[PDB]
């Protein structure tokens, strides 16, 4: 076929130049019906990447406000290019705030179980803030979960005010937003609380877990993160950020000479992942022996075979999509927690 | 450089002579040399380039 | 009375031999090495 | 890059409005000249640059004139749809016919009105950057297109030199016939046609209206079938200029490959998938079976037949989706056939191209959707026959001087028509010469 | 730096109408007097045109001048005519009958003692005094004559500012009075030793302009005036608008005159196209100077291709490169170098101004001083040569009294200055 | 210590908006005059003090003028942007202009002005403690700037004496052309710019056209680019008394190093990474491939070629990262080179100097951002042929006293063309003579 009156999703984007420290505008074409991408660029009416065919991509990844991995690069769509598009991927981009308060951490888990694969939402920004008084009250956090830590959830599905109301309804100890200007006001608070993040810095006992993009597209990431705070392990930490290749080498560079599939396992570290932080009250636990436990074997048929209850034996399919990368030495906690928090 | 020697009886309608331009002229109307209007005037070179430069 | 066509309405480059203005200083080397001698 | 293009007399400009309907749904212009509001995204592609130049508003209007001496024609299109897409000083138009006189065309009315064209087509191609042509639409039966067809030819070929003219011509039928005086003009037209252009497309009505008939379901078909059956024949050719493909081919590539010796420009056309809805969805329609189709005689869009010749040279171009293995196995296949002859002398019989863009479909048209399609032009001494019947039958009118007090009358020697008779003869001997075997003659 | 305006006649009343319109429209000044603008750019040169009065009008620095009040009672009438100030009008009480000799020195002798009055006032306001603009038509009567005896007491009282006339002059085909030779003849003999720069239209060639390159259907007066209006506002635009590289009248002057008498020239103004044809094509530097050299845009009935170009000025309004210009400039210089006289190494100058007029991206005006000009000249001499040696009308003029000596002393003049310019045409290195 | 800058006219106030809104950006004084408040912490610095003067209150005022006979473009420099930065009674502006006449600016109008920029340039040079020098900017081409350029030049030279004066000044191009009356301006310049001024540097249009479109990619500059390139030349001769490197240049070392007799004091200046955002990171820039740069005519900014002559003294200035062993192994690599010549009289051709600050990059600009560059300021017969063709231009002109009249009529005697004429041929036959080789005397 390959012909150009087709249909096609159109937006702009944005990505940023680590050579020249310059933000670049382009155009980007999704042609859905064979999956194929066009990028040009804004400024000077110039190609940049000719039609090509990229087989992981698929009509439900290009929502507004996503960021995709494309040839090892992060590339962010915040627009609507044409009236077609704002036809097509509207109806199922609506966007709604949710809030979480501190009795409800240690079920966490579930919340996000039920938050994604049932009550349908697809949720990319999700951080934890502490506000002082004043600017909480300022932004609007709601009076009773004041004095702690909040979990705010940008989701993405159809009618999404309605359905946030009927999770509320659903599971008691949530708060979604009622207007548009609450989803603002939020969608401000997880900004800032992007620009400076919480987290305990300098604790040689913590541990710091991220969950890979194939686990999540199975919509496993909540059945993980409850199976590791069962084990005796307290959350402190929460980031959805996405990561390019100079990033997973630069965080991979001691195990080069290591793992027999070195290349392949960087590549599956591309895309939106979670980021947890886990730390013990008590100072009889170590936190590294239990998560390696619990996470099992790097192999996921050796861990099917003599750990048949573990994350990799559950989740995994080969040695480079295992699910889930941990600290494996004692002092790798700092060192993780400042690579992924430190501004 | 020569006038026109024609006179033309007939209207803008019968396909004689000036049609296209009587047709044209007729649908607009009066002659000014602007071709746009209600448009700000451009500001100067000095004021559009040098501003106050970024901190 | 014609301006051209619109792809050589360019600069062109400038050639100091073939300046028309600039022949009498051409000239003048050529006789002054001979002056020289003398 | 760019390609400009020249319509003159009925037919030309006719085929033309056929022709620019077409190219204009192929890259989405509307009528206004402007992209549709729900489609402007802000960045766009140059493809259209071949047939359109944009103001700096986003208006497109395209690069042709339409020429004529009668001003119905040319007035029907001030009037009609496209009156906007046309810049109006394209549109030329005299004050009376031509008569069917070639001469009076040449001599009395076309002299007049030739240095505006001119001068029209100068500010065309100072507006260029990589010209690589012209296209030229006109019929030889009639009299403006003949005479002044041969007159703008003449011009353009002294003031451009080097330049490509290739012209697509609609030749008299050999039984279906308009007008009387209809071989005179072909062979004084042919004449000029023969010093003055690099390829000539040859047209008979009679074999679009047949093809019509059998392939397509129409029962009385009428002009605006064979024009957007042309126009999709140009839009194939300049396809290759247009869209990216696996093998491109430039217009400087079709004369170096299509034609051996000077005077041997004369080529036969045909396109292969035109059927109808209803045969569409009961047959497959792979590679081997439309390149089958378009050496089989029901297929041409000229009435000659090629079995009575040898070929030269084909160019065949494929487009849509097409793997080129595919056209290696057909081509190979077609080379096995007993009833396809090549000359000796010529043993790389073929030129491929391969481009992706699909054929297009007009909303009132009558082609079916397809997803691939071939179109071909061919040298063949096949053609020796086409001029030889005109001959004959200019032969018997002028045994008598059945009109000829007109074309004296109108200033023109007697002389002229022995000459032209002359070198048409000339043009016969040559499609015999080239044919014969090497060895034979050793 | 001020410029005060002198309109006299039924032609130079009627342009200044036009004019003075299209100056309060480019600075949003209303018909009442007011000030309705949306840029400080226009506020801070309203002085160069207009004077304050109390209370925010202002009120246009012109002289009006006729021997008949049917002209100022039109002007009066019309949409803008409020805005002049009621003392500025100077009108008499009988016609010039055709005559210059009328005009000259029975009822221009009455008058012009208060126009001096009115111009001396006008002129000791301004706090620093640029040249006199002065429209008038050659072929009239009081026009010709009371113009030039204006201009002639304005030269004596300043001698060190700019004289710049405005002029219309009789067609060879469209003659409108049967007398016109001796006017036309007696004013180019008053204006060659009073004027500093004097430019020259053709009616013909406004109308040549209108069907051929607006294809306007019935144009009148009106569509004429404002083409002249249109180049006349544009000369000074570079004077009361900032610009990349200034321009002024007097340096107008020095790089377009080479000797003091040749100081005639000829005029045109670029984006001229039909209400049709403009959204077929953009605006751009090269279209503007391709039109600008066209003998179609100009405005005289002389042909540059059977002249020489001494020297010529272009002034370009809008946001656009030198480069573009300088590179054309030298592009049409070396193509059609024979056309340009050999011993000045450049003849255009060019200039550039950031504000357009209201409507147009850009714009450019072309002054040009050609030799062709000798034709008009040598036509009316001819015509003259006719008349007079048959005393055809003489007697009127005689009963005026003049002199027959002034008839033979103008012809002499203007017989020297067709000339010199053909001395110039014919020059060569040697 | 401290330099004062004099700029006259149109040019010479447009090149010093983009030189001091360079010297702000660079120093980091706000448009206010003022600094922010966490840039008064550190180590107690005064590098500034070269172009600025604090109250004592914290704002900065610039030792400069800006003189002109127009008021419009000093109107816009007070009205703009930077209203607060200057002192009100530095901007100094006439009522008219000299109307392209060197006689009106000389003799009649620039007698009134003088007086008061001689009482200002007073008033800066009693606020001084180490004045090493004054940089004037002007063009030669316009009458105010000749005839006031050169009547103030003469006044400063008789009251302040043997303290420098540096010129850099903007020639006739030698085919682009901007008014007719150039050739007379110039040469009457030249003649007084001959006794006052100890190193002047030549500037053409033309040649940063052509540097702007061959290494950055604008197809349609404007002189704020043009001025941007001259503000960071002047912005890396003065770095050498702003910022510390191995081997300082004070201004006093360009004239004792350039200058070999007191007339032949016309320099050739060139700059070498003019380069563009998006070519500047595929490519490394070693001290190498700029030191070749500097030399290929193509990376001039004056229309000359030097290989139709002989070098006399070059200076180069290194400002960036740059070890001297570098700057050693190219100028050695460069006398390698066969079409590089010196005179035989000058057998030490070069000057080096080092500085550690790196170039600066502004908002609006069109340079790349890069760690190094270097600048040349060098003397050469070449320059010979820049006199003659203005020469040749004014001799084509006066044989037929093409415009005398207006400088006659507004107050200069006929004789100073004569004068003028043959104080530039006795120049002319200088140049000739100090180019002529010392060897083969027996
Ligand atoms: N295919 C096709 N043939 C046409 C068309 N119009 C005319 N013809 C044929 O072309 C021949 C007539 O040529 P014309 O175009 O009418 O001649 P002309 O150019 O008008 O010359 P004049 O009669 O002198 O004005 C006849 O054989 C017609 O059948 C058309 O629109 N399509
Ligand atoms: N590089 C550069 N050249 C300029 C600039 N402004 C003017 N020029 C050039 O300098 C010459 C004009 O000199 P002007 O400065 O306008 O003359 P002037 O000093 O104003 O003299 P008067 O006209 O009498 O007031 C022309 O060659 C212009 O191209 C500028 O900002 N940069
Ligand atoms: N272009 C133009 N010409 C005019 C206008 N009014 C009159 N004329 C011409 O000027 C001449 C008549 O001169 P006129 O003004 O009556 O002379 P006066 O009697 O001295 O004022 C004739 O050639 C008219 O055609 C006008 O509004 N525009
Ligand atoms: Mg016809
Ligand atoms: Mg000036």
């Amino acid at each position: 076929a390959r012909s150009l009156q087709d249909p096609r999703l159109s937006f702009y984007c944005e990505q940023y130049d680590h050579i020249a420290h310059r933000m670049n505008h382009y155009v980007l074409q999704f042609y859905f019906e064979d999956r194929t991408v066009e990028i040009r660029e804004v400024t000077k009416n110039r190609l940049h990447l000719k039609r090509a065919h990229f087989p992981h991509l698929n009509r439900d990844d290009f929502k507004v406000g996503s960021s995709l991995s494309l040839l090892g690069g992060v590339i962010k769509l915040t627009a609507y290019a044409d009236e077609v598009t704002r036809e097509l991927c509207g109806e199922r981009g609506e966007v709604t705030a949710v809030m979480f308060g501190e009795q409800l951490l240690p079920q966490l888990g579930r919340c996000l179980a039920v938050l994604t694969e049932e009550c349908g939402f697809v949720a990319l920004e999700m951080q934890m803030a502490w506000l002082p008084v004043e600017t909480a009250a300022a932004y609007g956090v709601p009076p009773d979960l004041v004095e702690g830590r909040i979990v705010v959830v940008k989701c993405a599905n159809t009618n999404a005010l309605q359905r946030g109301i009927d999770f509320m309804a659903r599971m008691p100890g949530a708060r979604a937003a009622e207007s548009v200007e609450e989803v603002g006001r939020w969608e401000q608070i997880v900004e800032k609380a992007k620009e400076q993040p919480v987290a305990i810095l300098g604790d040689p006992n913590s541990t710091v877990v991220i969950i890979k993009p194939h686990a999540l597209q199975k919509l496993a990431g909540g059945v993980i993160v409850q199976q590791l705070i069962d084990a005796g392990l307290e959350i402190s930490g929460i980031s959805l950020t996405n990561m390019t290749s100079q990033q997973a080498n630069e965080l991979l560079k001691p195990y080069k000479g290591v793992l027999p599939d070195f290349p392949d396992t960087m590549r599956s570290l591309m895309g939106t992942v979670w980021v947890l932080q886990f730390v013990s009250l008590d100072e009889g636990v170590d936190v590294v022996s239990v998560a390696r436990e619990v996470c099992g074997p790097f192999d996921p048929v050796i861990a099917k075979e003599l750990r048949p209850t573990s994350i990799r034996a559950r989740f995994g399919v080969d040695r480079a999509h295992n699910a889930v990368h941990c600290c494996d030495l004692h002092e790798e906690g700092p060192l993780y927690s400042n690579f992924f928090f430190r501004p | 450089r020569v006038l026109p020697c024609f006179d033309n009886h007939y209207n803008s309608g019968v396909l004689v002579d000036n049609w296209f331009d009587a047709r044209i002229n007729e649908a607009h109307g009066k002659f000014t040399i602007a071709v746009d209007g209600q448009s700000p005037l451009p500001s100067s070179v000095y004021k559009a380039d040098y501003s106050t430069p970024c901190v | 009375f014609t301006l051209g066509p619109l792809q050589d309405q360019s600069l062109p480059p400038y050639n100091d031999l073939e300046d028309p203005y600039l022949a009498p200083y051409w000239a003048r080397r050529e006789m002054l090495i001979r002056e020289t001698a003398e | 890059r760019e390609a400009i293009c020249i319509h003159i007399g009925q037919a030309g400009c006719q085929v033309g409005n056929a022709c620019w309907e077409l190219f204009c749904l192929e890259h989405g212009i509307q009528p206004d000249g402007a992209m549709p509001s729900d489609k402007t995204i802000g960045v766009e592609d140059d493809a259209f640059n071949t047939f359109f130049s944009e103001t700096g508003a986003g208006k497109h209007v395209p690069r042709a004139v339409f020429l004529d001496l009668e001003p119905t024609v040319v007035d029907e299109v001030r009037t009609g749809t496209y009156r906007q897409l046309f810049h109006p000083e394209q549109l030329i138009s005299g004050k009376e016919d031509a008569a069917n006189n070639y001469a009076r065309g040449h001599y009395t009315i076309g002299k007049e009105i030739v240095d505006l064209c001119l001068d029209r087509i100068r500010k065309l191609a100072d507006n260029c950057t990589g010209l690589q042509g012209f296209l030229v639409y006109h019929a030889v039966g009639g009299g403006t297109g003949s005479g002044l067809g041969a007159l703008l030819l003449e011009r353009l070929s002294v003031d451009y030199g080097k330049k490509s003219k290739l012209g697509y011509t609609v030749y008299p039928s050999p039984q279906v016939s308009t007008a009387v005086v209809e071989p005179y003009n072909s062979v004084l037209s042919t004449h000029s046609l023969l010093e003055h252009t690099d390829v000539a497309a040859m047209l008979d009505n009679e074999a679009i209206y047949d093809l019509t008939r059998r392939n397509l379901d129409i029962e009385r078909p009428t002009y605006t079938n064979l024009n957007r059956l042309i126009g999709q024949v140009v839009s194939s050719l300049t396809a290759s200029l247009r869209f990216d493909g696996a093998l491109n081919v430039d217009l400087t590539e079709f004369q170096t490959n299509l034609v051996p010796y000077p005077r041997i420009h004369f080529v036969l056309t045909s396109y292969a998938p035109v059927i109808s809805a209803e045969k569409a969805y009961h047959e497959q329609l792979s590679v081997s079976e439309i390149s089958n189709a378009v050496f089989e005689p029901a297929s041409m869009m000229t009435k000659c037949d090629p079995r009575h010749g040898k070929y030269m040279a084909c160019c065949l171009m494929y487009r849509g989706d097409v793997v080129p293995k595919d056209v290696n196995a057909a081509v190979a296949t077609i080379k096995t056939k007993r009833t396809i002859q090549f000359v000796d002398w010529s043993p790389t019989g073929f030129k491929c191209g391969i481009n992706y863009q699909p054929p297009t479909v007009v909303p009132g048209g009558d082609l079916a959707k397809v997803q691939r399609a071939v179109c071909m032009i061919a040298n063949s001494t096949a053609i020796a026959e086409v001029f030889a019947r005109i001959d004959h039958k200019f032969d018997l009118m002028y045994s008598k001087r059945a009109f000829v007090h007109w074309y004296v009358g109108e200033g023109m020697e007697e002389g002229e028509f022995s000459e032209a008779r002359e070198d048409l003869a000339a043009l016969e001997k040559d499609y015999e010469e080239v044919g014969a075997e090497s060895a034979d003659m050793d | 730096r001020e410029i005060v305006c002198v309109q006299a006649g039924q032609c130079g009343n009627q342009i200044g109408s036009k004019f003075w319109e299209v100056i309060s429209d480019e600075h949003g000044v209303d018909p009442t007097g007011t000030y309705q603008g949306d840029s400080d750019l226009q506020l801070e040169r309203i002085n160069v045109y207009f004077d304050e009065a109390t209370g925010g009008r202002y009120v246009p620095r012109s002289v009006l001048i006729d021997l008949e009040p049917g002209t100022m009672d039109s002007v009066r009438a019309g949409p803008y005519g409020q805005i002049f100030r009621p003392d500025n009008f100077i009108f008499g009480q009988s016609g010039a009958g055709n005559n210059w000799a009328k005009g000259h020195y029975t009822e221009g002798a009455e008058l012009i003692d208060s126009v001096l009055d009115v111009c001396c006032k006008e002129a000791e306001s301004c706090d620093c005094l640029q040249g006199f603009q002065i429209c008038h038509s050659l072929g009239g009567g009081t026009g010709s004559g009371m113009g030039t005896l204006l201009i002639s007491k304005l030269r004596e009282q300043y001698p060190d500012r700019i004289m710049m006339t405005f002029s219309i002059i009789p067609s060879p085909k469209v003659s409108d009075t049967v007398v016109e030779p001796y006017n036309t003849t007696l004013s180019v003999h008053q204006l060659v030793e009073n004027s500093d720069e004097s430019m020259c239209i053709d009616n013909e060639a406004l109308y040549d302009i209108c069907f051929r390159t607006l294809k306007l259907t019935t144009p009148t007066f009106g569509d004429l005036n404002h083409l002249v209006s249109a180049v006349v506002s544009g000369v000074t635009c570079c004077l009361r608008f900032p610009g990349q590289l200034n321009s002024d009248l007097r340096k107008l002057a020095v790089n377009l005159v080479p000797f003091p008498r040749l100081h005639f020239f000829m005029m045109g103004f670029a984006p001229l196209t039909s209400r049709g044809s403009q959204q077929y094509r953009g605006l751009s530097v090269p279209e503007l100077t391709q039109q600008m050299f066209d003998a179609k845009n100009m405005m005289q009935a002389a042909d540059p291709r059977h002249g020489r170009y001494l020297t010529a000025s272009a002034l370009f309004r809008g946001r656009m490169s030198t480069k573009e210009v300088d590179e054309q400039m030298l592009n049409v210089q070396n193509k059609n170098s024979s056309y340009f006289i050999e011993w000045i190494p450049n003849n255009i100058k060019s200039s550039v101004c950031d504000i357009p007029p209201k409507g147009l991206k850009m714009a450019v005006t072309f002054i040009g001083n050609n030799t062709c000009i000798q034709e008009m000249f040598r036509r009316v001499g001819e015509q003259f040569t006719l008349m007079f040696r048959r005393k055809a009308f003489l007697h009127w003029y005689t009963g005026e009294g003049m002199d027959e000596m002034e008839f033979t002393e103008a012809e002499s003049n203007m017989n020297d200055l067709v000339s010199e310019y053909q001395q110039y045409q014919d020059a060569t290195i040697e």
